[PDB]
């Protein structure tokens, strides 16, 4: 039962501010073979379908803005939004794909 | 253009069953896995399972919370995906998303807009 714990539950910044959010895992999503971490971040605007943001912990999914930085390895990961855009209002899910798939609880981003 | 299209969802009586459709286009269906992700109103996303690609022989996996209840299979001739829900509870009342998946990125790269399933008498 690999469990990812996201903090905060939510947070409210202004447009342009600097936001970071954390993801603690039950188990090291570090695969030794390929030497990658099996974590991914998704974006879900309110009332919309999710949308891949970052995979293997740090790789930005094509089309994704420089703003979004994935970081970490093993059982500790984060997501930074350098200079938030209004576009960014959503819930952010981390999801382990080390063994099957397991969604985190999500961080709800507010914009002032 | 990649397209995923969920359908078949409505209102279901408790204890019952409904079948979901996932129709796709804009990529070579059989090379990828396909997952089913759901979301109850105001709650988090929960992965339900996936069906592997050709390479893997299109085998099946599920999460522990629906194993034995739910059933994943694929129409490779039509590039269509399916989910069989059974013994339904209100805890299955949700929006159901099909998502492109696999070991290339080990993440779900393309999603549909979803389908709502509401369990109630
Ligand atoms: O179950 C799979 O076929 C799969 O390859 C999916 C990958 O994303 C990853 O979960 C992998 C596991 O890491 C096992 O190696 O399993
Ligand atoms: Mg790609
Ligand atoms: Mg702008």
């Amino acid at each position: 039962d690999i469990v990812l714990t996201q903090s905060p539950s939510s947070l409210a910044v202004s447009a342009g501010e600097r936001v970071t959010m954390s993801c603690k895992s039950s188990q090291s999503l570090f695969k030794s073979r390929n030497q990658k971490n099996y974590l991914a971040w998704y974006q879900q605007k309110p009332g919309q379908s999710p949308k891949l943001l970052i995979y293997w912990a740090s790789t930005r999914e094509s089309g994704v803005p420089d703003r979004f930085t994935g970081s970490g390895s093993g059982t500790d990961f984060t997501l930074t939004i350098n200079g938030v855009q209004a576009e960014d209002l959503a819930v952010y899910y981390c999801k382990q794909s080390y063994n099957l798939r397991t969604f985190g609880g999500g961080t709800k981003l507010e914009l002032k | 253009e990649v397209k995923l299209v969920e359908s078949g969802g409505g209102l279901v009586q408790p204890g019952g069953s409904l079948r979901l459709s996932c129709a796709t286009s804009g990529f070579t269906f059989t090379d990828y896995y396909m997952s089913w992700v759901r979301q109850p109103p105001g709650k988090a996303l929960e992965w339900l399972g996936f069906i592997r690609n050709k390479a893997k022989g299109y085998t099946v996996e599920y999460s522990a919370s629906v194993k034995g209840r739910f059933t994943i299979s694929r129409d490779n001739s039509q590039s269509i995906l399916y989910l069989q829900m059974n013994t339904l509870r209100a805890e299955d009342s949700a929006t159901y998303y099909c998502a492109r998946d696999g070991y290339y990125v080990d993440a779900m790269d393309y999603w549909g807009q979803g389908t709502s399933v509401t369990v109630s008498s």
